[PDB]
């Protein structure tokens, strides 16, 4: 009775996709994390750890603003890295900003140290 | 026929597993003076890999003048990726044999065909942790050259 | 549309050879005119498909040696040929009219054994065609030695008689114009490769500085030949080849390649690799393909080599920056047919086109650049022509170009290399005058 | 020492490790050629099957699809090569067939001595067959009543009537005059009465020192004999073909 | 001593 | 305007070459030669530890020689290997 | 382009060479320091 | 990097992004893209595959010269790169047309070993740094990259029985272990190996 | 069983090594044996290494 009448339908059994955890958990967690952070920061401030004394003044002072910049650049090449710029416009800015960067960064811990 | 659901045909954007396709396809019959709409009941498409993933009885979606159209109410490709065979064998005694072959590549999901973390609430953690020692970082490092010893 | 009927054909002979792979028709035509305005134009008819598979096409006078302004028009469709001086109302003319085409006979037996022999089989019109009515008539068939036909008629004026190597038809006394119905289909003997190039990419490259010419010749061949029955015995080509047949085989052993005078490094790769079955000889490049090319096979190869400049490049007599070359337009196998040609001329950098004009008529022209090892700048002047259905021997021409090249361009290429040599041994400077110590 | 360490290292480099294996010297290019012919004179959707040693080569030289490789990470899938190659042509047709399969290239150095050829691979491929597929593919039975590995007239009967035999050895004893061959691999000699026919395969193409043999599987009957008896009936002619009396076939369903 | 059977 | 060309190009003189392909290998060898110490003495100079303002034209004028020279040398032994620019 | 007996002959110049002038190079280094 | 090729392996394909080293193909790209356009010599590209190997076994000489400076000496270092440069031994498998994964990983492998042994005697955190950039590069060129792996421990647990552990191994080691081993997880056909 | 099978995995004789290493491989254990009576860090890598 093979080869000669209709055969029955077949289905594809598709698998199951992971479940996630509820919003208000993962919310949770995320304000304990926040409130974790604004410990560090009122930590340090309220210890002399940080006291913000040997603050640059003068010509060395613009090295140092030129070291942050490149610090905080940096991170913002890496941020925008996470938001779906390429690789290849990554490693251009990270070019253009790591040459005159590390110039003024070299030249403000060598004067400032 | 074969393509996308929306109407997308496979070259603009080849396929991928788990994506939605419909088929067609016509046939007529021939009485001997003219071509005429064949209607049937018992015509099946059959999705293959080497064996039939998919098997589908065939439903009649519009008559031309000449031609019966049949079709598969879109389905979904399975999540196995390689080279499928799409196939009509028409194959009933008393009448004349019919095979329609299509040998397509069906692709796995690419890299950025997945979610973003940013849309998985498991991920919302470990992001978090992640934005917040990058902040401690950089405030350490302006604390760090701007205190004296 | 039809041509005014402003002349009669007093007698007409047409002569069809088919001893090449392509046909080849001379027309004997004595024409007077009927009318008394003189006209200085007479019209040729070819039928739409013949039209297109036309390659050549020229007329003369039986008399002189120079010929006249043929050109072809664009359903009979037409050629023009124009008369120097003007004709007397009633007067005499001796024209000779000669066309080659790219068709030839398809095998009659499509599938033959590997020694047996090949007939095809060619369909033309049978009597003559023509928009000017003829009083008189008559056809021949020359090039092989056996001539049938398929589906005779059964009158007898509409058949043929042999004689050596050669086959005319009946000598009618009345034809009138447009009549194009009876269609002859003959058969005949024809044992040798039908060699056909689908595409012909020809690059001549020009240089200065070594004073050379190279040409890179990619070829993509096939053979119209009858295909094999019982499909390719390895046993029994050896038992062919050391039974010592030498006999004309339809199929492609060894091509013989004829290049210019003087040629030097010669090369014969294919898309796999190089091949090593190639001998030169003097004017002569004798290639053997990696396989025996059998009716219904392929095969794409390049070749390659190398002359002096000072054969194809001259100066022009009022200043020393201006060229002129004439470059061949097909350097290629003995008996071939081209459906495709694509001739590109590399001149140097800084190379100003000025002229450029073709012995046979192009389907495309266009100038663009390409960059090569030291083209730093812009790049090579890339010169590219366009033709369609061109024939081994009967494209002898040469194309002409005039261009300039002033000293300053010469010498601007070692200029430029030096310029970026500079500027990195600036940037090395530069990068050990700086300190990046903490 | 100094300078004879130069002196070896440069010997050793020019005699052993300065040699492609796609050209053999003597040329000998049969690799090649056969490649050029697959990318040639075949449909450019074409599945050619052969052992996966060969997988690269085809896929880099030939352009042509396959179904095993080098990168040997399903094992079943060349195992289920190595049973085709390696049984009947009747269960290997339909193996190869299941597979969508068009084309077959095998390796032959009998008639040059090449020594790397698909039969000192056979017993390999068997034993990956045997230990898939334990009760259908014997390594046992490729080998004489002494144990002995021949591929002569002592041959055993599995030996004789495997796909890759008779698509190695076909029209080799008539390569020779007089009908006795030599396998200068093996140095035994065959004779036209050893190697029986092929009747679901066709030679396509045969390089010029015999060294790759590329079959096509023939394409079913029209009315749907066996090709095995179409085979028979093309053999075969007798006078009295046979006797009246009846099938022994059973219920028409 | 290659990738290849042996 | 083929026949005019034509007649031209079968009224004029042939093509000279400046330097032959023959001779250029050695000018090729001498360049390199010239070329490797102009530009090993500019590195030297590099690395002298006198003033910056004679350092630099020292290096300046040594580069613009050598880089004449090595682009020089470019063109001749790139013909003489069978690369013709 | 280059033959086959010439290029073992460069290969072999090249090591002999480069041997003759290592071992130099450890003479002066080892005598004078 | 998301090929699938449907030419191999017929009816079930093959996933070539993630079941392949990348490192090999991508800097014979880069070289053939910098030869193209920053040198003017479009070269072709089989040429470059061809003469990869030749063009590498330099470096490794120069590296071989810098890991025995730092064992011994110059001299020394000299006389090892002499050895490497036309020893058979690796001579065999990086020959003009060998365009396997060793024809580059023999070299990085030595950089890696370079910079470890800068690392592990300084104390630097920058030389830890390259080491874990180069281990990355030859995790992403060859599969080998585990006897890496497996060395650079033992190196630092014998170093512990032995009585000589100091703070400029605790810097090196740490270092490399972390940066190295986040990195390598990037590559798609290693993955979570690392850890599990 | 295919692992088996591929010459590359196979297990070397001793003409071998001394064929890819002319007279290197009589230095290289004295070399061995040298690193180890001046034992430094660097030589404990090259002594398991070796
Ligand atoms: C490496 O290469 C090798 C060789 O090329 C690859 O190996 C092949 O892998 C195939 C799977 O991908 C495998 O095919 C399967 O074989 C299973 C076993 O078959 C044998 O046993 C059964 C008895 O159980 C016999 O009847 C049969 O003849 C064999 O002897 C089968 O069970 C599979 O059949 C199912 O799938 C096919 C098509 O996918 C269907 O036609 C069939 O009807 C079955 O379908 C059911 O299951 C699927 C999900 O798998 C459902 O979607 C479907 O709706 C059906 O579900 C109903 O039935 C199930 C019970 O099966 C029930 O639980 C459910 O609730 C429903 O009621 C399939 O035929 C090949 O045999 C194998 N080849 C070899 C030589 O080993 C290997 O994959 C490669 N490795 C890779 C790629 O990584
Ligand atoms: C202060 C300096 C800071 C910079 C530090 C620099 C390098 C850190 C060292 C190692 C980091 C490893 C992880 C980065 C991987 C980037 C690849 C990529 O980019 O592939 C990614 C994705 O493919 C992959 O994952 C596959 C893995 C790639 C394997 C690596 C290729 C091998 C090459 C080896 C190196 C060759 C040397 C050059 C040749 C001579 C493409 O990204 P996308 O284009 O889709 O952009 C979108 C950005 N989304 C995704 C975040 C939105
Ligand atoms: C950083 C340290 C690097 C150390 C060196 C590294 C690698 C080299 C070692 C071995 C490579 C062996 C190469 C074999 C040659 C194969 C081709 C061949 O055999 O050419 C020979 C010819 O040769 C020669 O006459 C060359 C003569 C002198 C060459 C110029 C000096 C070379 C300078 C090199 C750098 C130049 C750049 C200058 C920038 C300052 C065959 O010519 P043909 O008949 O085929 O030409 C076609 C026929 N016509 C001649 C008519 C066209
Ligand atoms: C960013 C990193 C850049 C590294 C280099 C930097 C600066 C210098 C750049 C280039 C200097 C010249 C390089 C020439 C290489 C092409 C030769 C070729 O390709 O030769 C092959 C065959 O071999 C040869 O004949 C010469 C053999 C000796 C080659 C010696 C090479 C020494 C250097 C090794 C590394 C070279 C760079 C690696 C990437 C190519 C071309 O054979 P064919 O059949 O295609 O044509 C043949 C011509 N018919 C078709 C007309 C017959
Ligand atoms: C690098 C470190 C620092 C930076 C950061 O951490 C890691 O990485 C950032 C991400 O970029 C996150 C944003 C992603 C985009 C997302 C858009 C949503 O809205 C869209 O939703 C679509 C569908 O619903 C509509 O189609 C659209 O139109 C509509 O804009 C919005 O709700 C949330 C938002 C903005 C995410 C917030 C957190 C961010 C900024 C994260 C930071 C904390
Ligand atoms: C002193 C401070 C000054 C401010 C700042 O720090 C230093 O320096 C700013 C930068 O200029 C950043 C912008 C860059 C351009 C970028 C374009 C995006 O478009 C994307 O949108 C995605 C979906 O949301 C798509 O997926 C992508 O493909 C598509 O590119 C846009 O959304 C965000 C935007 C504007 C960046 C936001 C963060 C900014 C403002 C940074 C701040 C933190
Ligand atoms: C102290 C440090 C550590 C903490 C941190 O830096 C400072 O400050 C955190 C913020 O709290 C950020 C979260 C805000 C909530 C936000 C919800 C979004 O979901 C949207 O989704 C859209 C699509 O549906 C819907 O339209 C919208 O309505 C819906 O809100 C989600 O994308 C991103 C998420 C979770 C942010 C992630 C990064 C966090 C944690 C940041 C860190 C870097
Ligand atoms: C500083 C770097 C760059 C320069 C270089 O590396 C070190 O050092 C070069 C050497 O000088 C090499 C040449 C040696 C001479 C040799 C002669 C042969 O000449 C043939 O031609 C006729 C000639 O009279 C006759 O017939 C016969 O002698 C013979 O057949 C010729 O084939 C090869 C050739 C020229 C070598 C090529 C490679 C060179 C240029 C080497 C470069 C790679
Ligand atoms: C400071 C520098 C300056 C001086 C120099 O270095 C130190 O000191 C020279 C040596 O005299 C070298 C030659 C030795 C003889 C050797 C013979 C080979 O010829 C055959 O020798 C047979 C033997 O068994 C083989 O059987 C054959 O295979 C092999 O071809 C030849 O290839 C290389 C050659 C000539 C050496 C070349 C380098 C020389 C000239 C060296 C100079 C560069
Ligand atoms: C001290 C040591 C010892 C103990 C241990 O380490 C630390 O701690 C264990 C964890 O429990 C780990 C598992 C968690 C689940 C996780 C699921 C992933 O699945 C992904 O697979 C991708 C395909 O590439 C998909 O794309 C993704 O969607 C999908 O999430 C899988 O890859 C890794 C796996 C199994 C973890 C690794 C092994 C475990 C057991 C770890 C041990 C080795
Ligand atoms: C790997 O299995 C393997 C590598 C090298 C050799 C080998 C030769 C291979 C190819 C050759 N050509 C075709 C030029 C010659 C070879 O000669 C050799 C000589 C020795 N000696 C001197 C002991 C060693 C190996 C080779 C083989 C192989 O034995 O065929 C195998
Ligand atoms: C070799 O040249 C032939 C002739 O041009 C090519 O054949 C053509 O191939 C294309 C694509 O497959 C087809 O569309 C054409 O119909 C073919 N023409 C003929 C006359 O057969 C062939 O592709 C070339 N092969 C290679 C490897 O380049
Ligand atoms: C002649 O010139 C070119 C032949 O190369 C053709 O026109 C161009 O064809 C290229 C090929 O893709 C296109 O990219 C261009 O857009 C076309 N136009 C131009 C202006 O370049 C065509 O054969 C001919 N063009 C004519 C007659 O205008
Ligand atoms: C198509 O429509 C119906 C069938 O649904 C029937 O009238 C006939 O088959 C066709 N009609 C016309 C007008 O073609
Ligand atoms: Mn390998």
């Amino acid at each position: 009775v093979d080869k000669f009448g209709i055969k029955p339908e077949i289905h594809h059994i598709f698998h199951a996709e992971p479940k996630r955890v509820a919003k208000p958990i993962a919310v949770i967690f995320v304000l304990i994390i926040f409130i974790t952070i604004l410990s560090l920061i009122v930590t340090w401030l309220n210890s002399c750890a940080a006291a913000f004394n040997n603050i640059p003044t003068g010509v060395t002072a613009v090295y140092f603003l030129g070291f942050i910049a490149t610090i905080v650049g940096f991170e913002v090449i890496f941020a925008r890295y996470y938001l779906g710029t390429s690789i290849f416009e990554t490693l251009f800015s990270s070019l253009y900003l790591g040459a005159p960067g590390l110039l003024t960064s070299t030249k403000f811990l060598r004067s400032f140290g | 026929v074969h393509s996308h659901a929306d109407g997308t045909s496979y070259d603009e954007e080849p396929y991928k597993i788990k994506d939605k396709v419909i088929y067609s396809v016509g046939f007529s019959e021939w009485n001997g003076e003219e071509w005429l709409p064949h209607i049937a009941d018992d015509i099946q498409f059959e999705l293959r890999q080497v064996d039939p993933y998919y098997r589908l009885t065939l439903s009649p979606s519009g008559n031309d003048s000449e031609t019966q159209y049949y079709t598969t109410g879109e389905f979904i490709l399975p999540d196995r990726h390689g080279v499928f065979t799409f196939l009509t064998d028409y194959r009933k005694i008393g009448l004349s044999f019919t095979t329609d072959k299509d040998v397509k590549a069906i692709r796995h999901l690419a890299n950025d065909e997945y979610p973003r973390s940013w849309e998985i609430s498991n991920s919302w953690v470990y992001i978090s942790a992640i934005c917040g020692v990058i902040v401690a970082w950089i405030f350490f490092v302006v604390s760090f050259v701007t205190t004296s010893s | 549309y039809e041509p005014p009927a402003t002349w009669e054909n007093v007698d007409y002979k047409r002569t069809i050879d088919v001893s090449n792979a392509y046909i080849s028709e001379t027309i004997e035509i004595t024409i007077k005119n009927i009318a008394s305005e003189p006209a200085t134009e007479y019209f040729t008819a070819f039928e739409s498909g013949i039209f297109s598979k036309v390659s050549f096409f020229s007329a003369y006078f039986t008399n002189e040696a120079t010929f006249l302004n043929s050109q072809l028009l664009a359903e009979i469709r037409y050629g023009i040929i124009q008369f120097p001086n003007a004709i007397s109302p009633q007067e005499e003319v001796s024209l000779v009219i000669k066309s080659f085409y790219n068709t030839v006979g398809i095998p009659y037996p499509e599938h033959v054994g590997m020694s047996e022999e090949q007939h095809l089989l060619w369909e033309t019109n049978r009597l003559p065609l023509s928009a000017y009515d003829t009083k008189k008539a008559s056809f021949t068939l020359i090039g092989s030695s056996s001539f049938e036909e398929y589906h005779p008629p059964n009158d007898e004026s509409l058949l043929g008689k042999a004689n050596g190597n050669s086959f005319e038809f009946g000598p009618w006394e009345d034809i009138p114009r447009f009549s194009s119905n009876e269609t002859l289909a003959i058969v005949y003997s024809h044992n040798a490769p039908l060699n056909q190039v689908v595409n012909l990419r020809r690059d001549i490259w020009l240089s200065h500085w070594a004073s050379t010419i190279q040409f890179e010749e990619y070829y993509e061949l096939t053979n119209k030949a009858a295909k094999l029955s019982k499909g390719f015995s390895r046993l029994e080509l050896m038992k062919q080849i050391q039974t010592q047949n030498m006999r004309q085989t339809h199929f492609v052993t060894v091509l013989d390649m004829l290049l210019p005078e003087g040629a030097t490094d010669h090369y014969f790769t294919d898309l796999v690799g190089l091949v090593s079955t190639s001998h030169a000889e003097r004017d002569h490049f004798f290639i053997r393909p990696r396989f025996p090319i059998f009716g219904g096979w392929n095969y794409n190869f390049t070749v390659g080599w190398t002359n002096k400049l000072s054969d194809f490049l001259h100066v022009s007599s009022g200043s020393d920056e201006k060229f002129v070359a004439s470059i061949p337009i097909l350097n290629g196998p003995p008996d071939t047919v081209y459906d495709n040609v694509e001739l590109s001329v590399f001149l140097p950098e800084g190379a100003e086109i000025f002229d450029i004009d073709s012995p046979v008529p192009f389907t495309n022209v266009s100038i663009e650049t390409q960059k090569s090892y030291f083209d730093l700048n812009k790049g090579h002047v890339k010169l590219t022509f366009s033709y369609r259905n061109l024939i081994s021997q009967v494209a002898n021409g040469q194309v002409l170009i005039k261009y300039d090249y002033p000293k300053s361009s010469f010498f601007k290429k070692p200029l430029s290399i030096a310029c970026y040599i500079f500027t990195a041994l600036m940037g090395v400077f530069v990068l050990k005058t700086l300190n990046m110590n903490v | 020492y100094l300078y004879l360490f130069v002196f070896h290292s440069t010997w050793v480099t020019r005699t052993a490790y300065s040699s492609p294996s796609v050209v053999l010297p003597s040329l000998i290019d049969d690799f090649r050629e056969a490649y050029y012919w697959l990318r040639m004179n075949s449909d450019e959707d074409s599945k050619v099957a052969a052992w996966w040693d060969y997988g690269y080569q085809i896929g880099g030289m030939a352009d042509r699809t396959t179904l095993v490789d080098n990168n040997t990470w399903n094992n079943t899938h060349i195992a289920i090569v190595g049973k085709a190659m390696a049984s009947p042509e009747e269960k290997s047709y339909e193996i190869l067939k299941e597979h969508d399969v068009d084309y077959v290239l095998v390796i032959f150095g009998g008639l040059i001595g090449f020594g790397g050829d698909d039969i000192n691979k056979f017993l390999w491929m068997i034993r990956i067959s045997e230990g898939i597929w334990p009760e259908e593919i014997k390594e046992r039975d490729f080998y004489t009543a002494e144990g002995e590995y021949r591929v002569d007239a002592r041959a055993s009967e599995t030996m004789r009537n495997s796909l890759l035999y008779k698509m190695s050895y076909k029209d080799f004893p008539q390569l020779f005059n007089g009908g006795q061959a030599t396998d200068r691999v093996r140095q035994q000699m065959i004779t036209p009465l050893d190697v029986p026919p092929l009747d679901y395969f066709d030679e396509v193409f045969t390089s010029e020192n015999w060294m790759v043999r590329i079959y096509q599987l023939k394409k079913d009957d029209a009315q749907g004999r066996t090709l095995r008896d179409v085979g028979e009936l093309t053999r075969s002619s007798t006078k009295t073909r046979r006797s009246i009396k009846r099938p022994e076939l059973g219920l028409r369903v | 001593y290659a990738n290849a059977t042996s | 305007t083929y026949e005019q060309l034509y007649k031209e190009f079968h009224s004029s003189k042939s093509f000279q070459p400046f330097i032959h392909l023959d001779t250029q290998p050695k000018f090729a060898i001498c360049g390199l030669i010239v070329t490797l110490a102009v530009l090993s003495s500019a590195l030297f100079a590099v690395g002298s530890k006198s003033s910056y303002i004679k350092k630099l034209f020292f290096y300046t004028i040594l580069s613009v020689i050598g880089s004449l020279f090595a682009g020089l040398t470019t063109v001749f032994a790139s013909n003489s290997f069978g690369v013709y620019v | 382009m280059i033959s086959d007996e010439q290029l073992n002959s460069l290969a072999i110049t090249f090591g002999i060479v480069m041997m003759t002038l290592i071992v130099i190079y450890h003479a002066v280094d080892s005598t004078m320091s | 990097l998301n090929w699938f090729d449907d030419r191999t392996w017929y009816p079930l394909g093959r996933v070539t992004g993630g079941t392949l080293y990348p490192g090999l193909m991508t800097t014979s790209a880069f070289i053939w893209h910098a030869l193209r356009n920053w040198l003017g010599l479009p070269i072709d590209i089989r040429n470059v595959c061809v003469l990869f190997a030749p063009l590498f076994s330099g470096v490794t000489a120069w590296a071989t010269y810098e890991f025995t400076k730092e064992i011994k000496d110059a001299s020394a270092g000299l006389l090892a790169a002499g050895f490497i440069a036309i020893v058979p031994g690796y001579i065999s498998r990086s020959v003009a047309g060998s365009y396997d994964n060793e024809a580059i990983a023999i070299t990085l492998l030595m950089v890696t070993f370079m910079f470890w042994i800068k690392a592990q005697k300084t104390g630097s955190i920058m030389h830890a740094t390259c080491a874990a950039l180069f281990y990355f590069y030859m995790v992403s060129a060859w599969g080998g990259y585990v006897f890496i792996t497996n060395l650079i421990p033992l190196h630092v647990f014998l170093l512990i029985l032995m009585g000589r552990y100091s703070s400029k191994l605790y810097s090196a080691y740490t270092t490399w272990y972390a940066i190295g081993t986040v990195a390598s997880m990037q590559i798609p056909f290693v993955g979570f190996l690392p850890i599990r | 069983p295919i692992i088996a099978s591929v010459s590359e995995h196979q297990p070397v004789s001793w003409p071998a090594f001394f064929f890819d290493t002319h007279f290197l491989i009589w230095l290289f254990p004295a070399g061995v044996f040298l690193l180890f009576l001046d034992l430094k860090d660097e030589h404990v890598f090259v002594i398991a290494y070796s």
